[PDB]
């Protein structure tokens, strides 16, 4: 004669995490995705009766509602028939086999769940437990649907990457730890959405709009950059980073994500733009939305909406700092996979997401989602935040002469090619670089480039050309390029015109930050070449270590400039940034990795100076190979000696793992290194 | 604002493995990173563990932390004990304003029999009460390990203010001692039936009790 | 490797002021809170402040705040505690501590100095008054029995006890001293001896204060029930 009550169930997490492709997450949750069965065991007292009935409530965030679908009460029957549901799969005992299943539209987030008892005239409640739901790219009916295994497992379930880096004269990479399963990131990475402006401004609305990738994107996007909403990082291009990181010293986002949340969620100082993509791919992914890194050569920033950005020089070849556009010598950003019910068929797939702060976006630093599609067709009226993101890809130049001693300035040359190179992404399955720039535009010299580009500044808002100069010149580098040792460069000028020429060539090095930040000058030098027609001539460039050592920045860049001018004719720009390389750092596992068994890594470093390097440490981090972030002092090295490192890591998973270390010290800031380790079961 | 609360001592023998709890007592352990220090007689504390379970470069992997959501704890735990490992230990964590110290444990590692205290409690003297104060004395010697905590009763009561306990230091023998002091008036003397010592040593409460009537 | 050197340290009376310093080497200071912590002789570990990095942020412990002014100096690698108004319960070792954290707002203490010396009391020099811990009624026989002397209120350290004129040794235990919160010192020296020699041969303690030129004989006598 007892009334109808629970008395325990069995969730059954293991099981249904691996089949909701939830089982890598370092957590004891029940973590689900959308859209997807579960199977749980709810053991009651009695069988049940006629007269008695079960239902099931969810509910997420502070504000529940039905019509919001952020509450849901639903009762344990045969049917699904759409929304939420709980199919009695079978009684035995007292103990029910229950599949409990939610809509592909649900919202993601932190859930409760409990029951609803109906027996003897009576209605009860007892909360039986809470989960966690994420998006389903798996479910080919969920909006982040994406259906090529090897592409879910890179764009989803691949917690270690590779952003590539460097110029246009030289690409290079550096590994990155998402580690989206390691302890507490899927928390922090639901926390962020617990923080934002919307979420305090209206949580209702907040929580209602989280079954929509466009909206957690664009909310990420937001709260990955501190301005604003003290989200998780500080942006810093000033080349001084006192109280802070070097924005080149991290390797991942798990330092990045706890720090800010075990701070009390104030910002972690500092980042650039490599550093806020790589913490917005982790998020993006510990959540469901597939995704990313991009990484943009000769990136543009616009900020008067035109397509078109300035770059000034000075007469004696100084590079300046006016007007408020720029171009850096790249920008990272990420790419999120869903469809887009707001812009129509056409426009789903791959969506630029940006949690750089650059421009306000309806008054907050946040950036798109933007159909990368879209922007290729150069549709720039369509959400969102597309004017700024064409012109990052395929913007105008203009270089510009000024001179401060007239306040003239004139035009020098356009150059409509020049800005969106070899836009990359790490290749699936491999750390090859996958080129995708023939996603984002026509090819440069094609009709179509130019028409696209006339139609985006169409849906926005006197020169004489001179002769074909006679001078053409060109800077290349002589032997190697390395901090510590001198810079040598050519400049090549050749005389084109019948006539004699006498040309005049004001030359300048600059230490720069890789967004063109200008950090000092540290080399300058005039020349002056006669050149007969047809004569090309040589003039040597040479910068001691001595002369850029006390300028150089982390970025190891310097942009070296020759103007160039004949009489009765414009100047001639020559142009060349180059990068330094850093001494050698390596990595080396001294036998082969396994499951749960310890394995010795040696770290070997060799001062290539002539003096001592001091304050030597190394951080070392990788996913499925050590937990969190080890930290080695390392004694002063003298000049010209090496230093072996050793140190023991617990591979925890197995597969193709990665360990990086950065390698920092007076003298060399944020030296990079990358192993790649094959775990055996 | 909250608290961390360590035990006041814990002892193991050598070669095996001790944990040191620290409680937080409002918002959850897992909000802020602890950190572990130890210290030695005459020596300011160094640190042995960092964000919750990170390891300084030279200290030995036979220190490590964790943290216990359940709980709402951080625990510090030593494996091989050795007999240099005996110290104190003291967690730490913080909110956005301050940093809060658990109150220190004193770790010992057994390197003879467990000995319990005796305790001898003397009332205020007839010199010291016509010279218009009282104070008793409860003194506590011959005990292993040198950790005891010491509560004082007025009549079956707590009464904290006007005592000052000492430190265990060590007899002759190798064993320890420690004394207590509750400073009274002679009219608070007078006015109760009676004043208790309690010592409490290894999860073992010994009490000693006297009373102003007991001079009859 | 890093260097705290802390200064400044000293004897004040209640009301006064002192100015700590701290003088820091072998890292970028400007890149690190730091931090006082001070540990009165016998306790615990106390937080009393923390300055940021750039020196924009500024905590203290209740128990100082309004009174104690935490600063730093980039030039000169140094940070300051100035402590005004200074209570006896101030009295402590003051350590100087480097804050663990780079780069995010957490606290811990990576690197902490040998620490400085304050000490707050109005305390002069004083002998002390010695009174008896009489051995009690219940000790005609039977066993061992507890009797001892109770050296209240001496300035400054130390005492040194013998007993019957270092006749006796055996059984002997002078504890520490404590401070009260008025300045002043207090031990006892206990010996267990035979409960059945209590009548006959005398117990006296022998109480020596050098730093008052003082030494006191005090007769233990058992107690009239
Ligand atoms: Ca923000
Ligand atoms: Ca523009
Ligand atoms: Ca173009
Ligand atoms: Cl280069």
């Amino acid at each position: 004669m007892a009334a109808l009550g629970v008395q325990s169930i069995n969730w059954q997490t293991a099981f249904n995490r691996q089949a909701h492709h939830t089982d890598k997450f370092s957590s004891q949750e029940l973590i689900l995705r959308r859209g997807q069965n579960f199977q749980v065991l709810m053991i009651m007292n009695k069988g049940l009766g006629s007269n008695e009935r079960l239902e099931f409530i969810v509910s997420t965030g502070p504000y529940p509602s039905e019509s919001a679908m952020t509450k849901a009460v639903f009762p344990l029957s045969n049917g699904s028939s759409g929304g939420w549901s709980a199919v009695l799969q079978a009684s035995n005992g007292n103990t029910l086999t229950i599949s409990i299943s939610s809509p592909a539209s649900a919202p993601i987030g932190r859930y409760t769940m409990a029951l609803q008892i109906f027996s003897q005239g009576g209605i009860s409640s007892v909360k039986l437990g809470t989960f966690i739901l994420l998006f389903n790219p798996w479910l080919n009916v969920d909006s982040v649907f994406m259906g090529n295994h090897a592409e879910r497992e890179e764009y989803v379930q691949e917690d270690a990457g590779i952003i590539f880096v460097g110029s246009t004269n030289r690409i290079g990479m550096i590994g990155w730890n998402f580690g989206q399963f390691e302890e507490d990131i899927l928390s922090i990475c639901l926390s962020i959405l617990d923080r934002s402006l919307n979420f305090r401004r209206d949580a209702a609305t907040d929580v209602a709009s989280r079954n929509d990738p466009k909206y957690v994107g664009r909310v990420l996007s937001a709260m990955i950059n501190s301005n604003d909403d003290n989200g998780v990082l500080a942006g810093n291009w000033s080349g001084t980073y006192t109280g802070g990181r070097d924005p080149r010293s991290w390797n991942g986002s798990v330092e990045i994500l706890k720090n800010w949340k075990k701070s009390g969620f104030s910002p972690v100082r500092y980042g650039q733009c490599w550093v806020f993509a790589g913490t917005l791919n982790t998020a993006l992914r510990s959540l469901g939305i597939p995704s990313r890194v991009i990484t943009n050569f000769n990136s543009a920033h616009d900020t008067d909406r035109n397509l078109s950005v300035d770059v000034y020089y000075d007469p004696m070849g100084n590079p300046l700092d006016k007007g408020s556009d720029s171009v850096w010598n790249f920008h990272v950003w990420n790419e999120g996979w869903f469809v887009r019910s707001d812009l129509g068929p056409s426009y789903g797939g791959w969506q630029v997401l940006d949690a750089t702060p650059q421009e306000r976006s309806q008054g907050v630093f946040q950036c798109g989602p933007a159909s990368v599609i879209g922007v290729r067709e150069g549709d720039v009226q369509l959400n969102f935040d597309m004017p700024f993101i064409f012109a990052e890809v395929n913007a105008d130049r203009i270089t510009w002469l000024y001179d401060n001693t007239t306040g003239k300035q004139w035009k020098n040359s356009v150059n409509s090619h020049t800005i969106g190179r070899y836009i990359s992404t790490k290749a699936v399955g491999s750390n090859a670089r996958m080129d995708v720039t023939d996603k984002y535009k026509y090819p440069e010299g094609s009709d179509q480039e130019r028409q696209v580009f006339q139609k985006a500044l169409g849906k926005l808002k006197l020169e004489t050309e001179e002769q074909e100069p006679s001078i053409i010149g060109k800077l290349k580098v002589a032997g190697m390029l390395a901090v510590g040792k001198e810079v040598n460069l050519v400049l090549l000028l050749k005389n084109l015109s019948r006539d004699t020429k006498t040309v005049t060539v004001n030359m300048t090095a600059w230490t720069i930050i890789y967004n063109g930040t200008l950090v000092h000058e540290v080399w300058k030098d005039s020349a002056t070449m006669s050149l007969d027609p047809e004569e090309e001539a040589e003039h040597p460039i040479k910068i001691s270590y001595a002369q850029y050592e006390k300028y150089l920045k982390s970025d190891n860049m310097i942009r070296i400039t020759a103007v160039c001018k004949v009489p009765d004719e414009s100047e001639v720009v020559v142009e060349r940034d180059i990068i330094l390389d850093n001494p050698t750092l390596t990595l080396e596992v001294l036998n082969e990795a396994r499951v749960r068994k310890p394995v010795n890594v040696q770290m070997l470093f060799s001062n290539p100076l002539d003096e001592p390097v001091r304050d030597c440490v190394l951080m070392v981090e990788g996913s499925g190979l050590l937990l969190g972030n080890l930290k080695i002092d390392v004694p002063t090295l003298g000049p010209k000696e090496g230093s072996r490192v050793r140190f023991d890591i617990l591979p925890s998973r197995s597969g193709t793992k990665q360990l990086l270390a950065d390698f920092s010290c007076n003298k060399f800031p944020a030296i990079k290194a990358m192993l790649s380790i094959d775990v055996a079961e | 604002n909250f608290m961390l609360t360590q035990p006041h001592s814990v002892s193991e023998s050598p070669g095996k493995t001790v944990t040191i709890s620290c409680t937080r007592s409002s918002g959850s352990i897992d909000s802020n990173y602890v950190q572990w220090y130890q210290q030695r007689p005459g020596s300011a504390p160094t640190i042995v563990i960092h964000e919750d379970n990170q390891r300084p470069s030279g200290v030995p992997d036979r220190f490590s932390g964790s943290i216990d959501t359940s709980s709402n704890s951080a625990s510090l735990t030593i494996s091989g004990l050795k007999t240099e490992d005996e110290a104190d230990y003291y967690c730490q964590s913080y909110d956005p304003s301050n940093v809060v110290f658990g109150g220190g444990t004193k770790l010992t590692v057994l390197g003879q029999p467990k000995a319990a205290p005796s305790v001898t409690l003397f009332p205020p003297s007839s010199e010291e009460l016509q010279a218009n104060k009282a104070t008793l004395v409860c003194l506590i010697s011959d005990f292993y390990p040198g950790a005891v905590t010491v509560a004082w009763k007025a009549d079956s009561s707590p009464v904290k203010a006007g005592v000052e306990t000492t430190t265990p230091s060590k007899q002759s023998n190798n064993k320890y001692a420690a004394s207590s002091y509750l400073s009274l008036t002679p009219e608070q003397w007078k006015s109760h039936r009676s004043y208790s010592c309690q010592v409490t040593h290894e999860g073992s409460t010994v009490e000693k009790t006297v009373a102003p009537t007991e001079c009859s | 490797e890093v260097q705290l050197v802390e200064s400044g340290g000293g004897l004040v009376q209640p009301g006064r002021s002192l100015r700590l310093s701290c003088t820091a080497s072998g890292f970028t200071f400007d890149d690190y809170a730091m931090h006082w912590v001070r540990q009165a002789p016998g306790k615990g570990l106390e937080w009393v402040s923390r300055i940021s990095w750039n020196s924009r942020s500024i905590a203290y412990a209740d128990s100082v705040k309004g009174r104690f002014t935490i600063s730093r100096d980039s030039a000169k690698n140094s940070l300051y505690l100035q402590m005004n108004s200074l209570r006896t319960e101030d009295t402590a070792l003051y350590y100087c501590a480097k804050d663990h954290y780079l780069g995010s707002d957490s606290y811990g203490m990576d690197v902490w100095g040998q620490g400085t010396t304050v000490t707050v009391s109005s305390a002069s020099t004083k002998g002390p008054s010695v009174f008896p811990l009489a051995p009690s009624s219940k000790s005609t026989s039977g066993g061992t029995a507890a009797l001892g002397c109770l050296v209240k209120d001496y300035f400054p350290e130390p005492v040194t006890v013998s007993w019957n004129s270092g006749a006796l040794t055996s059984g002997v235990h002078t504890f520490p001293a404590v401070l009260q919160s008025s300045g002043l010192y207090s031990l006892s020296s206990v010996v267990t001896v035979p409960s059945s020699s209590l009548g006959t041969q005398t117990y006296i303690c022998n109480v020596n204060h050098k730093p008052s030129n003082t030494k006191v004989d005090k007769r233990v006598e058992p107690k009239s029930c």
